[PDB]
């Protein structure tokens, strides 16, 4: 057959371009930083009624000041958070400190290329990439709020907001226009729920979408459904306004 | 470097069969033929010394080997894949139960062991058969005489009497002819000569037949007196000389 | 053809090729430009970050190896960083072990043995990134340019990514002036920016898209982004 | 059938090993260098194309030493030939740890020899691609070498390869047959310089800078070094004034 | 030694070693699960390729994991025993280490993890296996019902089933389970149990089993003439109309 | 070292003394033996000062991961038994350390495990740890009733801790009291027994030999 | 060392165990429980080295409950006891051996018996009536070869225990603080609570 | 590269089967029929030898019936070089557990550990499944008399009766016809004769083309009795039964 770390003659890794392929076919996945935190929204997508939506984790914490949203082949995604936290909590026991957001990120893509079927390099033993994408969102002292998306190929990208997931180029045209460097956390939070509904087939509620931010006073926190839906509710008010 | 075959070279085809395997028999069709038959009294094994050249020193060169003082054997297939295996089996009747039991393997497990080796080359990763069937004669106090054929897939079965390569069905027809229960050990290797004398084409003396046979004790080939209980081997090759002797009475 | 012989790096082709490290080059001239030269007192390093979107950040293309060296990426960032980092060590032994700072010839040297063995083993890939390293040792200001190829070679200055044939015109045409440029770092920079414009077409070098790197007679290898840059544009 | 020359250590059915044969091409596409044998040393030359005024003059050096008493030159792909270098370096630092010596040439090439056959016996690994030339002086005399890409190697008179070793060749052997006797380190030395001049005319279109290295028990004690400054000229105008 | 990548991606971005491991599911017998008020009930089918089996000796679809916690399955039986050993193990060393017994999520997140793990892993191809893990948490009387599939991926369900015809058996749970009001009762439970097996299982007194879990490891089987019961009081329900 | 913790109707009294020492010699009258693993969990430390303190932290470490990964607050049992094994590792390395892993849980309601480096892991109510535990033991389980007041709990686990720094050379400095509630636990305060021996002699009228 | 006991009458094993956990000058607790339930008819006491005495009573009780479970049935007595012995007999030869004794009572259902193996750290099985771990073999040895009869009832056995436990709070140097009693027959494990005076 | 030449024996097909298992099993059902029935005072093993001479040693010979314990036997249908492999390895776990509990292992726990290696090698390590399945006959005191069935796969089954190898499917309807509850094995060893009798390939169905074992509790004793029988007690068996 064809080597796992095979260039294509593009100059391209034919299962990294593979993988990405598998991650469009994801849930939607939206992060949106503010000087007032960072909110990370998801699409749940149950595939059936008889599934327990709140059973779906696709939004995690890393550490109190560090949180996450994944889109893709999510079981993929566990040994990648267990990864962070253990990144997040071990820093802090050999610094007295918190793991500064990018350090992390950076630490959670070295793992990306770490695949093949005997690579001289160290000991890659992994067959094939990750087939998530992940939308990483903290806070630091030094760089204050952020967001990065990390891919399957090692390399992450910080972002004012960004999508990932099935409607992410129709997602991300709408974060175009709509995000400014002084949105508030409460504008952020009607945004995402906003732009989920547009792509979103099902019509966006309380229980197949989630919201999450992410502020330096409290931290990591995962809105529970009640939270949300008078969020949305108040959107559909803004909406119906004009 | 480092073998990196650590899968598989022969696996199931879609009809069941085990091609790998199916071709090793196939060598050995076209090896030089052998044959062994039971006496009451012994084993014979036999087979033709296809010598490859006239400059070549045909003695040099044994088919028919000592295992064990008391187990012979011979095959038809891959010569240099019979010698290996025939190191390999000297030894692995020490370590696995001379050393163990302080006394030599019975025919049958000894066989056994054989067999496992020649199994182990049909699935371990990297390796293929080996092209040979061999035929192991031999005695044991509980068991008495018995010979034994092993193939390349590793299985294996005792007879009376049989032969294996070129022509091994014309052969077997042969023998079934001439066995009975009560053939004395000059008798079968009367029947042994007359039987391989069909499959050789050119010269058919004690120079071109090596054959051997597993009987009474030689305690002339002990090398050493003193301890009753050690008789010496039972197992014996003739000499040039000893098989001509027998042709004259063809 | 060609697909018969470019499945692994451990195949030559029938002419003599290794079509997995020709296709590994490729994805450094689809990389951004980035431009490297050197006088007899600095070396400088200028590289154009590309960004994704307008709502992303212009990913950094110059990694700091040690107080006197440097280098600039064009590819595989996370190659840049194993092969970096690789560096880092190498530099930090010699000055742990010997006391001495590494040679930039030296760890040219290192590197290319590094991405070579990756070229002759089943199972690896060669390295997608090519880079570009600037140092001042004990002989000098020095640049080299590193293909994944496992080539390396000292130049007074050079371009590699995409378009850079424009940049590395322009220093073969500059030579005997920039090569002068002694004692004034500032000169030296904006030749490099002036090097790196002659690779534009898309756009024009901003303030969050330059990045420009020094390192000299006294000047600790120190990077340059945004504000820093400004006075450059 | 044919796909024979996918693998490595495959024989084809003439008995050929056919991706020894692609490495070969690998080196004949690459810059020509050459060695001469003289009455007491060796000596080492090469081709350094320059492919741009960029190049720092004399700064990319191709000639590499083994221990203190041997010079290794080589054609076709760079790093393959870095990386037998790397490997004859610890293969001499393991013999003299050993035996004390420094290692004899003829020694020392075998080593070379037996890591460079060694990668054509299995499909895991790819042949080398650079055909090296490789010497130096020792308890008795002066031996030349070149080694090819499937093991194979020879002591020699003279010995050339890369782009032009057809020209190399010629020469070498005019030289052999002009001078029974012996020719000297000095002589070598611009008789190499000329050769590696007339040979650079199979790839006349780039301008090229040229590098010499010698080991002799009179000139350089036995030791390798390379050949700098005056000495240096004085072989590129010898060369260039044959060269009309 | 043997490390081959075995489940990679295809340009469409799928892995077909695991949606074939998915397929070897859909042809494994049927498996359902439904909650109670206070209760979860797990249904299997029997095949009948071959009859003539010993029943008492031959291995039962529904494993105990630990005294509160079962796993049915549907998809290759030899794997489903690697997972099910490898559960046990994790629920001894979690008692031993926790002091407590394993939560159903926490047990289910294990299974799941070592499927997943076996789809990105050289030399190995994925567990053909998908399965239904029911219990009670430690001291809690709240059903608990989730679902694992060869991908490594998992979720919790009011009820669900797996296997063959599960498209059929789906159809009727979704258009007979009320989350609104479960079924209150461990009878009716079992009940609206056997009707979505009975869809498929095509009359199968034997070809049908079914086994009741409570709170605070109270876990049973049921047998043939409890069964048989529930399927006659079941097509009289049909036939009265 | 003193250390001391015990369970009663308000909760859980913790008190430690602060003197660390290189044989004889005085290194410390500062050192803080009691670490807060969490808002509801403290370890108490006893022995090799590094020992205590690195696997302590570790511990720390150990529970915060407890917490992200079952997003529940680990359990006292839980918590001792991490230390408690990660200890009986390296039995017969030479680790020296007398612990006491306090605190609160829903499901276990006030909880205190007495862990050593022999490996050896205790749930109890009242335990007294180090050179000077027996001091400690003699006035502590001499005026102990289940019904103490908040107010008289902490004072006795602070009379407890002076009794030991008093009598033990190795112990001394300050008195540092903790108390533990299911909202988990209240620092009160760090005592130097250089001013809290004679307020205490004073007011108490006990200490009857030392002449003041 | 603790005081680890345990009797087999005629229906019945009974266990007993002193209470005690003391370290250096002080006794830390005085109601510590020696002993795991293996299996619901088969109970282990155990006494020995500070920290090996627990963790090896649990990694057997751990192993006996994971057979329990992929078997959905339970070892007889005397297999579990020589699962113990063979632990034992590994652990001897190892790097840092479990210097633990154990006393396995266990009620064997198929024989309808009650049946007691006392087992050293070694891996020394036996099988006795009257068994004891420690120094106080040396008073109850002779105190149950005079006193003890087999077809004794488990309130018989009772009565011979506190006849033990009295000699050694007697002749004992060590305040081991009391015992737990347990009993185990065709029923199960259960703890006699009423012994502090019975 | 090696990878080249690997068939990968551990992979599904699209509509996921495990292909070399199912090709492993298409081998199987080409080896001589062998049989397995389950009474109330006992158990029956019957095999029929697949291809055999005047000259072959039946005496000396067993190709399909083994003993594992002293309380179970299996019966072979498929490569019986790898059935040996497996034979003895299934003797050691039975002596391993023997040697730990001082107990006879389990009847369903053997079986078990025997499926599980087969499963491996379906599973990792790129290795061909050993062609065999088993038909286990044994006997411990929680299940009385049991009949296990294992294959390629590593999948196991009980049964009251069943039939492994060639024209199992017609064996399994003849006895699924015949078959009762309430059997003895006299009765079965009859049933076995018989369906094998209308199964085979060949003429006539002869004494040494058979292997025949019992697994009894012999009423003067108590014990489990297993009886592997004799040539002789084959032709026996044989004309008793109505089949000379």
């Amino acid at each position: 057959d064809r080597g796992v770390s095979t260039f294509s003659p593009e100059g391209r890794l034919f299962q990294v371009e593979y993988s990405l392929e598998a991650i469009k076919l994801g849930s939607t996945a939206i992060g949106i930083a503010t000087k007032e935190g960072v909110v990370l929204g998801v699409e749940k997508r149950a595939t059936s009624p008889l599934l327990e939506s709140d059973s779906i984790e696709k939004i995690v914490e890393i550490d109190r000041h560090i949180g996450c949203a994944m889109s893709g082949l999510t079981a993929d995604a566990r040994s990648m958070i267990e990864h962070a936290r253990t990144a997040a909590v071990t820093h802090n026991l050999y610094y007295d400190e918190d793991i500064n957001v990018e350090s992390l990120t950076q630490s959670v893509c070295d793992l990306a290329l770490r695949f093949g079927e005997g690579a001289s390099g160290e000991e890659r033993l992994m067959s094939r990439p990750f087939g998530v994408a992940l939308l990483i969102a903290g806070h630091d002292a030094d760089d204050g709020y952020q967001l990065f998306h990390a891919e399957p190929s090692g390399t992450f990208y910080r972002y004012n907001a960004k999508a990932i997931g099935s409607g992410s180029e129709g997602a991300q045209a709408e974060l175009l226009n709509e995000w400014h460097s002084s949105l508030t956390l409460k504008e952020a939070e009607l945004l995402v729920l906003k732009i989920l509904k547009q792509v979103m087939e099902e019509k966006l509620d309380e229980n197949n979408a989630q919201l999450s931010c992410i502020t330096k006073q409290d931290g990591f926190k995962i809105y529970d459904n009640e939270k949300t839906a008078e969020l949305i509710k108040e959107l559909k008010e803004k909406e119906a306004a004009e | 470097m480092t073998d990196r075959y650590s899968f598989s070279l022969t696996t199931f085809s879609p009809s069941g069969k085990l091609g790998q395997i199916d071709y090793a028999l196939t060598a050995v069709k076209q090896g030089v033929t052998s044959l062994g038959i039971k006496a009451t009294n012994g084993v014979v094994i036999a087979t033709e010394k296809k010598s490859s050249s006239p400059l070549a020193m045909s003695e040099t060169l044994s088919k028919v080997s000592l295992l064990t003082p008391d187990i012979g054997a011979v095959y038809s297939g891959m010569g240099p894949d019979y010698r290996v295996l025939v190191d390999k089996s000297r030894k692995v009747a020490h370590t696995s139960y001379k050393r163990i039991y302080g006394e030599y393997p019975p025919t049958k497990l000894l066989v056994s062991e054989v067999a496992k080796i020649m199994q182990e080359a049909t699935q371990s990763g990297g390796v293929r058969p080996f092209g040979v069937s061999l035929l192991i004669a031999g005695h044991d106090e509980f068991n008495g005489f018995s010979l034994y054929q092993v193939d390349p897939s590793g299985s294996y079965f005792p007879w009376k009497a049989t032969a294996i390569g070129k022509g091994s069905v014309a052969a077997k027809t042969f023998l079934e002819k001439r066995w009975n229960d009560e053939l004395e050990l000059e008798d079968a290797i009367h029947i042994a000569l007359l039987t391989l004398k069909e499959s050789v084409e050119g010269e058919f003396n004690g120079d071109t037949i090596e054959l051997a046979i597993i009987g009474d004790e030689n305690p002339d080939l002990l090398g050493y007196t003193g301890i009753p209980t050690d008789k010496g081997p039972r197992f014996r090759k003739l000499t040039s000389q000893e098989i001509n002797d027998r042709l004259e009475a063809l | 053809f060609r697909n018969n012989y470019d499945g692994d790096t451990v195949t030559f082709s029938p002419t003599g090729r290794l079509f997995q490290v020709e296709y590994a080059l490729e994805a450094i001239k689809q990389g951004s430009v980035t431009v490297g030269l050197r006088s007899n007192t600095h070396a400088v390093l200028v590289a154009l970050k590309r960004n994704a979107d307008e709502l992303s950040s212009y990913q950094k293309k110059i990694i700091k190896c040690d107080e006197h060296m440097g280098l600039s990426l064009a590819g595989l960032a996370p190659d840049a960083r194993v092969l970096s980092n690789y560096l880092r060590q190498q530099c930090n032994y010699s000055s742990l072990v010997f006391n001495r700072k590494l040679a930039v010839e030296r760890a040219g040297h290192l590197l290319c043995d590094k991405a070579q063995k990756n070229t002759q083993s089943y199972g690896g890939r060669p390295y997608g990134v090519g880079l570009l390293i600037i140092g001042y040792d004990k002989s000098g200001a020095h640049l080299l340019e590193f293909q994944p190829s496992g080539n390396v070679t000292e130049l007074y200055g050079t371009a590699i990514g995409a378009r850079s044939q424009g940049a590395k015109t322009y220093l073969e045409r500059t030579l005997d002036t920039f090569i002068k440029i002694d004692g004034n770092p500032d000169e030296l920079i904006k030749a490099g920016v002036e090097a790196i414009s002659q690779s534009l077409r898309d756009e024009s070098l901003t303030v969050d898209n330059l990045s420009i790197a020094i390192v000299g007679k006294d000047t600790p290898f120190t990077i340059y982004d945004g504000e820093a840059v400004a006075k450059y544009i | 059938g044919t796909g024979y020359d996918l693998s490595n250590s495959v024989f084809s059915p003439d008995g050929r090993n056919f991706q020894v044969e692609y490495a070969v091409k690998a080196v004949e596409n690459g810059t020509t260098s050459i060695g001469i044998k003289c009455n007491d040393g060796v000596v080492f030359a090469v081709e350094k194309l320059i492919t741009s005024k960029l190049l720092v003059p004399q700064k990319n050096v191709k000639i590499q030493v083994v221990d203190r008493h041997i010079g290794c030159v080589y054609s076709g792909l760079i790093p393959d030939g870095r990386h037998l270098v790397n490997r004859g370096r610890e293969e001499a630092a393991s013999f003299k740890k050993l035996y004390k010596t420094p290692i004899p040439i003829p020694a020392f090439a075998d080593r070379l020899g037996q890591y460079v056959q060694a990668h054509t016996l299995y499909n895991s690994v790819r042949p080398f691609g650079v055909s090296t030339i490789f010497g130096g002086v020792d308890k008795n005399g002066a031996h030349l070498y070149m080694l090819e890409p499937s093991g194979s190697y020879w002591g020699y008179k003279g010995a050339a390869t890369g782009k032009g070793r057809q020209s190399a060749k010629a020469e070498l052997e005019k030289l052999v047959d002009h001078h029974p006797e012996g020719l000297s380190a000095r002589e070598a030395v611009k008789q190499a310089a000329k050769i590696i001049y007339l040979a650079h005319e199979d790839n006349k279109e780039k301008d090229f800078e040229l590098e010499i290295s010698w080991c002799s028990l009179s000139e350089t004690n036995g030791l390798h070094k390379f050949v700098k400054g005056d000495l240096l000229q004085e072989a590129i105008d010898f060369a260039q004034k044959e060269i009309n | 030694g043997y490390d081959r990548a075995l489940s990679i991606f295809s340009p469409d971005g799928h892995i077909f070693q695991v949606e074939y491991a998915l397929e070897a599911v859909k042809r494994g017998t049927c498996a359902v699960g439904v909650k109670g008020k206070n209760c979860v009930v797990l249904g299997c089918e029997r095949r009948s390729t071959l009859k003539l089996q010993d029943t008492r000796i031959t291995p039962s679809k529904v494993s105990k994991i630990d005294s509160h916690v079962v796993l049915s399955f549907s998809g290759l039986n030899a794997d489903s025993r690697i997972l099910i050993e490898k559960a046990r193990v994790e629920a001894q060393s979690h008692r031993l280490t926790l002091e407590d017994p394993v939560t159903v999520e926490y047990l289910t997140r294990y299974v799941a993890g070592v499927q997943q793990r076996y789809t990105q892993s050289g030399g190995v191809r994925p567990f053909g296996v998908s399965t239904l893990i029911a219990g009670f948490d430690p001291r809690d009387d709240e059903p608990k019902l989730y679902q694992t599939e060869p991908s490594g991926i998992y979720s919790s369900w009011s009820a669900q089933t797996i296997g063959r015809n599960s498209k059929t058996v789906r159809e009727f749970l979704e258009k007979n389970y009320d989350r609104k009001e479960p079924p209150a009762t461990v009878e009716e439970c079992v009940k609206l149990t056997v009707r979505s097996l009975l869809e498929v299982v095509q009359t199968g007194a034997k070809n049908i089993e079914i086994t009741v879990v409570k709170p605070d490891s109270d876990i049973v089987a049921l047998s043939s003439e409890e069964i048989n019961q529930y399927v006659t009081q079941i097509e009289q329900e049909k036939q009265e109309q | 070292t003193t250390t001391l913790a015990f369970r009663f109707q308000g909760g859980i009294i913790v008190a430690v003394d602060s003197r660390a020492t290189a044989g004889n010699w005085v290194a410390s009258q500062t050192v803080k033996k009691v670490i807060e693993i969490n808002p509801f969990l403290l370890g108490t430390m006893a022995g090799g000062a590094a020992d205590c303190q690195f696997w302590e932290t570790w511990l720390g470490s150990q529970c915060r991961l407890h917490e992200l990964r079952e997003k529940e607050r680990i359990s006292v049992a839980a918590a001792s038994k991490i230390l408690s094994n990660l200890v009986y590792q390296y039995k017969g390395a030479g680790l020296s350390m007398g612990t006491m892993i306090c605190g609160y849980t829903r499901k276990e309601g006030p909880t205190i495990y007495y862990v050593d480096s022999d490996g050896t892991r205790l749930k109890g109510d009242i335990f007294c740890v180090g050179s000077g535990q027996t001091f400690a033991y003699g006035v502590l389980d001499s005026n102990y009733k289940w019904d103490l007041s908040v107010e008289d709990a902490l004072y006795l686990g602070k009379r407890s801790i002076l009794a030991a720094a008093h009598r033990d050379a190795y112990s001394g400095g300050s008195v540092n009291l903790y108390h533990v509630t299911e909202d988990g636990w209240i620092y009160h305060g760090n005592h130097d027994v250089g001013e809290l021996f004679w307020k205490v002699k004073e007011e108490e009228g006990s200490f009857n030999n030392v002449i003041g | 060392m603790d005081i680890i006991l345990g009797i087999r009458v005629q229906d019945s094993v009974i266990l007993a165990s002193s209470k005690a956990v003391t370290r250096g000058i002080s006794v830390l607790k005085d109601s510590d429980d020696k002993t795991r339930q293996l299996s619901p008819h088969t109970l282990m006491s155990f006494a020995g080295e500070a920290g090996d005495t627990v963790q090896f009573a649990e990694y057997i009780q751990a192993n006996i409950q994971l057979y329990s479970i992929r078997e959905d049935y339970e070892l007889s007595p005397q297999a579990v006891s020589s699962f113990v012995r063979q632990e034992l007999a590994k652990s001897i030869r190892s790097r840092r051996p479990y210097q633990v004794n154990v006393l396995i009572g266990g009620y064997d259902k198929k024989k309808n018996k009650p049946e007691l193996y006392q087992i050293d750290y070694l891996g020394t099985k036996v099988e006795l009536p009257y068994g004891a771990h420690g120094y106080s073999g040396f008073y109850t040895f002779s105190l149950l070869d005079h006193h003890y009869r087999p077809d004794m009832t488990t309130e018989e056995g009772l009565d011979l225990l506190k006849l033990c436990v009295q000699e050694l709070e007697k002749r004992m140097p060590m305040d081991f603080k009391g015992v737990i009693v347990k009993i185990v027959d065709k029923d199960g494990i259960r703890q006699v609570d009423d012994f502090q005076a019975q | 590269g090696s990878r080249r030449y690997d068939s990968r024996t551990t992979i599904f097909s699209p509509e996921g089967r495990l292909y070399q298992v199912e090709y492993a099993l298409e081998s199987i059902s080409h080896a001589g029929t062998a049989i397995g029935i389950m009474a109330s005072d006992g158990i029956v093993l019957a095999a029929e030898r697949k291809v055999t001479s005047t000259l072959l040693e039946q005496d000396t010979s067993t190709e399909k019936l083994y003993k594992l314990n002293d309380k179970i036997a299996v019966a072979v249908a498929g490569l019986t070089a790898d059935a040996e492999i497996l034979i003895n390895t299934a003797r050691i776990h039975a002596q391993n557990y023997l040697k730990t509990y001082n107990e006879d292992i389990p009847v369903e726990i053997l079986v078990r550990r025997l499926s599980d290696i087969k499963q491996g090698y379906t599973q990792h390590g790129g290795l061909r499944p050993f062609g065999v399945s088993f038909i286990y006959a044994g006997y411990d005191d929680r299940y009385g008399y049991q009949l296990y069935t294992s294959n390629p796969s590593g999948n196991y089954t009980g049964w009251k009766a069943i039939s492994v190898g060639a024209n199992t499917s017609a064996a399994q309807t003849l006895l699924q016809m015949d078959y009762k509850d309430d059997m003895k094995v006299d009765d079965a060893i009859e049933l076995a004769l018989k369906t094998l009798s209308k199964t085979t390939d060949s003429s006539a169905l002869t004494y040494d083309r058979l292997e025949f074992a019992t697994i009894r509790k012999g009423a003067n004793d108590g014990e489990v009795y297993q009886k592997i029988f004799k040539p002789q007690e084959i032709k026996d068996i044989l004309v008793k039964t109505g089949i000379t």
